């Protein structure tokens, strides 16, 4: 039973038979449950992807900070963001200290970035759950394959 | 043991950290920036929590105030005042209506 | 002098700023780079953070 | 005698134009254009067919939907002023070839549905069969590969001309081969002789040097006013030769370098003067590595790497003097046809005659041409169109969106008509020589207004420069009121420092320039411009000077105005002949135009020439000035 397992064409990777195949649509009247959005600039800057670039350019990093700064004032609760890896995450946060992007985010929501050691990670999640329930919802700046992505 | 601390050392190290003698590291950088070589010609200690200095003080005083808004009128006159042209039709004036 | 930091500084029109010949206004206790004929201020600072 | 060709079809003159004698089928369809709008708002606004050969499409509310319907309709004739409010004009001549890639039979069905039960007369229906979409492509064949578009009517009507006299498919969309390479000049004159027009496309495979064909450039594109013109000029890999319209004070030489990277062509820059050499070279520094690899300058005495690079910056074809320039111009013309044949980058071609254009295509074998000119027509000509040799009209940008964004200054046009002095008007209708030009030019009633406009902007310390066509006329305008001045016959070392005294290291505010110190070493770029004379030969040179000089007070204007622009025109001096033609150009630029004949406040101002005695002494000096005072050569 998996919800994120939807591409079934690559499922025969395990080399096992599976005659029982069925998807799920869930008939719902009002579609206000979810709202998937895809932002890719387009014919204005087209700089939003960085699959093999570190700190060689500042057009993609600036776009990640401008969109995140605006979303921090319109989301009613907390924001759980995710990056690519640990290398591109540290280069993006360090670039916001020079232009002055991360400093404005500290005014609204509280910053929470996943660390490396497992001892400081459990204490960091407890501070995020306490601020989002008692006061204003904070923000999470972690990695898609870190430690707050297994099952929170 | 100290040789293997840098793994790869083409030169006898550059300026990594000091670990032990850290309280004196702020003295060397404090005398180099005050003399002449300011800018960013300094270093720190990688590992603990680094250190910074040069031109970091606090200013306190108790004066000023009393008549400060009266000077804004003279500086604004250097630009241009909002006014129209000298309207003159030498015939019949307006009537509002 | 009245010991109040009076006399507004000299205002200079049309000053470039990275291919942008805007307008830098020198008020009383703070600096303001007014973007041409407008009411807001792009580069907003004071006489302290410089 | 002995010159009676064809053409000669327009005939409209006099006050009683009564153009209503031949319509055949028009009165019957007049009633159908009234009952249709009575149903729904969408079932209305047709095209209004005319017996001559032109229609009036929608222009009242162009918005975003109808702004794209006219782009295809205009892709057949020359580009009329699209971004207007009255009615958009549409025809069918010449340009219907290097435009889009659709047949004329498809756009006809859309016009019949817009009229709602009504055909567009029938005169222009049989004409939709002349110029088609044809061209040549350079590929692996190292010469030409004959394939154009996926259409089919563009190939059927061509076999009865070129293939009938000489073969082509000999080597090894229907592509052809190469006919001994040398055979090529005879094909360019046989296709245009009939009716179809050719359009050699892109791609190449000969003479390579800059490493490969992708060099180095950041993919993060910016400036929406250049991306929209890039996808319109080269946005499908084809050619489409034409002239695009872009703001002057935004980067005319910047769109050419950016386009040269997407086209991937060893282009050739051909400037108009000496100022175009330093402008184009500045864009190859902070955007590419061509400045220190494939740079070349044949003008301004440089000759940097004559062999080994094709990207150069020349000046049209002004380097070809008879006898005096023999072996100098020979090495430039011969070595250019071998290692260069790319794009013909042209800038400011609205003042260059057709005689110079013949020598441009002769000294170089460029397979494509580029047009970078913001004006509409050339040299103010409406009966003869000489733009078919350097690329006709392609597309113009929305000046309302360009001005309300941060690309040009908020120009506030306002004509100022000053009365004529009676002491100088008596000698104007008295002599029959060229001396009467300086009479109304030195109008004391205009000089008091010219000094009032300077004083009106002196307190606002704004960049103001008074323009004048005559050379020895602006000199007295600056000595009487103690201000510096520059003109033509001066000195190269003197103007080198004075020009820097207004933009680089300024110290003087009120400077008087002319037609020389503007397109020679550096652009003026001021804010307020005053036009004195409006009858000179440069009836179209001041059009582009309005955009280059009048710059904004920042560079990214929001939505308010600040820049001013006045014009001093004499009264009862036969000057309205040019003051009327400027109204047709200002309404297309989105500028506010108005007429102010009375300044109301000029008398109550500390000015000169207050008494009538000082105005009388000027008459003894203007008439005594010799007309030979011009330069010093024989």
């Amino acid at each position: 039973t998996s919800g994120t397992l939807s591409p079934l064409d690559i499922y025969p990777k395990i080399l096992d038979f599976h005659p029982v195949t069925m998807a799920t649509f869930t008939m719902t009247l009002a579609r206000v449950c979810l709202c998937p959005m895809i932002i890719g600039r387009g014919n204005d800057q087209v700089a939003i992807s960085s699959k093999f670039e570190t700190r060689e350019d500042i057009a993609v990093i600036r776009n990640y900070g401008n969109l995140l700064l605006e979303m921090s004032a319109v989301v009613p609760d907390g924001i759980v963001a995710f990056f690519t890896s640990y290398q591109y995450m540290e280069s993006t946060v360090a670039s916001w200290y020079e232009q002055g992007i991360l400093e404005n985010i500290q005014r609204n929501k509280l910053l929470f970035i996943e660390t490396q050691d497992g001892a400081e990670t459990s204490v960091a999640l407890e501070k995020y759950q306490e601020a989002c329930e008692n006061g204003r919802g904070a923000i999470l700046l972690s990695v898609a394959r870190g430690k707050v992505s297994e099952g929170i | 043991v100290n040789l293997a601390y840098e793994i790869l050392e083409p030169e006898p190290t550059e300026i990594p950290a000091l670990k032990q003698s850290k309280d004196h590291a702020a003295t060397t950088a404090g005398a180099a920036s005050l003399a002449g070589g300011h800018h960013r010609e300094a270093w720190a200690t990688k590992g603990p929590s680094y250190e910074d200095l040069y031109t970091q003080n606090v200013v306190i005083n108790m004066d000023d105030q009393e008549d400060l808004h009266r000077a804004s009128l003279e500086g604004k006159s250097a630009k241009e005042r909002p006014i129209w042209l000298r309207e003159s039709t030498v015939q019949g004036a307006y009537g509002s209506e | 002098m009245a010991t109040s930091s009076e006399e507004v500084l000299l205002i200079v029109k049309k000053v470039r700023q990275k291919k942008q010949d805007g307008a830098l206004y020198l008020m009383a206790e703070r600096i303001a780079w007014a973007p041409e004929g407008k009411d807001r201020f792009t580069i907003s600072h004071m006489y302290a953070d410089i | 005698p002995g010159n009676d060709p064809q053409e000669a079809v327009p005939s409209a003159a006099g006050k009683q134009v009564d153009e209503s004698g031949t319509k055949v089928d028009e009165y019957g369809a007049k009633d159908y254009r009234l009952q249709m709008p009575l149903k729904d708002d969408h079932t209305s606004r047709p095209l209004w067919v005319a017996p001559d050969g032109h229609i009036f499409l929608e222009a009242f509310s162009p918005v975003y939907k109808y702004a794209q319907d006219f782009l295809v309709a205009i892709a057949e004739p020359v580009c009329r002023p699209t971004h207007v409010h009255e009615y958009k004009l549409t025809a069918y001549s010449l340009y219907a070839a290097v435009s889009v890639g659709l047949q004329t039979s498809d756009i006809t069905e859309y016009l019949r549905k817009l009229s709602k039960t009504g055909v567009p007369d029938g005169i222009m229906q049989f004409i939709k069969l002349c110029t088609v979409s044809y061209g040549k492509v350079k590929l692996v064949l190292k010469h030409n590969r004959y394939f154009v578009e996926s259409c089919h009517p563009d190939v059927i009507q061509h076999l009865l001309q070129d293939p009938v006299i000489r073969e082509c498919r000999l080597r090894n969309t229907v592509s052809f081969e190469v006919k001994q390479e040398m055979i090529e000049e005879l094909q360019k004159r046989c296709i245009h002789l009939e009716y179809p027009l050719l359009a050699e496309y892109d791609f190449r495979n000969d003479s390579v040097n800059p490493d490969i064909n992708i060099d180095l450039k950041p993919t993060a594109v910016l400036r929406p006013y250049q991306e929209k013109s890039l996808r319109k000029m080269f946005g499908n890999g084809r050619a489409r030769s034409g002239v695009i319209v872009l703001p002057c004070g935004a980067g005319k030489s910047l769109v050419g370098v950016t386009a040269a990277c997407t086209v991937r062509k060893r282009c050739l820059v051909l400037g108009n003067s000496a100022v175009s050499v330093e402008q184009w070279k500045a864009q190859f520094k902070m955007w590419s590595t061509i400045d220190d690899s494939q740079i070349c300058r044949f003008t301004s005495d440089a000759k940097d790497k004559p062999i080994g690079c094709s990207v150069a910056i020349s000046t049209y074809s002004m380097l070809g003097h008879t006898t005096k320039r023999s072996w100098e111009a020979e090495r430039v013309m011969e070595w250019l046809k071998t290692q260069e044949w790319g794009l013909m980058i042209l800038d400011e071609v609205h003042t260059i005659p057709a005689k110079m254009f013949r020598r441009v295509l002769t000294i170089v074998q460029a397979h494509c041409k580029l047009g970078l000119t913001a004006t509409l027509v050339r040299e103010d000509d409406k009966i003869v169109d000489l733009n078919f040799l350097i690329g006709p009209k392609l597309y113009e940008a929305n000046w309302m969106e360009l001005q309300n964004n941060g690309y040009i200054a908020k120009v506030q046009c306002a004509e100022v008509w000053c009365p004529m002095s009676p002491e100088f008007y008596r000698e104007y209708v008295a002599i029959k020589t060229k001396k009467r030009i300086l009479l109304y030019t030195m109008n004391p009633n205009k000089f008091r207004a010219c000094q009032f406009l300077i004083k009106f902007h002196e307190r606002r310390n704004d960049k103001i420069i008074v323009f004048a066509d005559n050379v020895f006329a602006l000199k007295e305008y600056a000595i009487r009121l103690n201000k510096p001045y520059i003109y033509g016959p001066t000195s190269q070392g003197e103007r080198m420092q004075i020009l820097q005294n207004f933009k680089h290291n300024p110290k003087i505010n009120t400077i008087f320039i002319s037609k020389v110190g503007d397109t020679s070493f550096d652009l003026p770029e001021a804010n307020v411009l005053i036009q004195i004379s409006s009858h000179g030969g440069s009836r179209r040179q001041e059009a582009q000077r309005l955009g280059r000089v009048l710059r904004a007070k920042k560079g990214m204007v929001a939505e308010e105005y600040n820049a001013f622009f006045y014009s001093l025109v004499s009264q009862d001096t036969q000057e309205m002949a040019y003051s009327t033609k400027r109204q047709r150009f200002l309404v297309d630029q989105g500028y506010s135009f108005k007429v102010i004949t009375k300044l109301a406040g000029m008398e109550e101002e500390d000015l000169a020439f207050s008494t009538k005695e000082e105005q009388q002494q000027l008459l003894q000096k203007v008439l005594a000035a010799t007309d030979l005072d011009a330069e010093e050569e024989v």
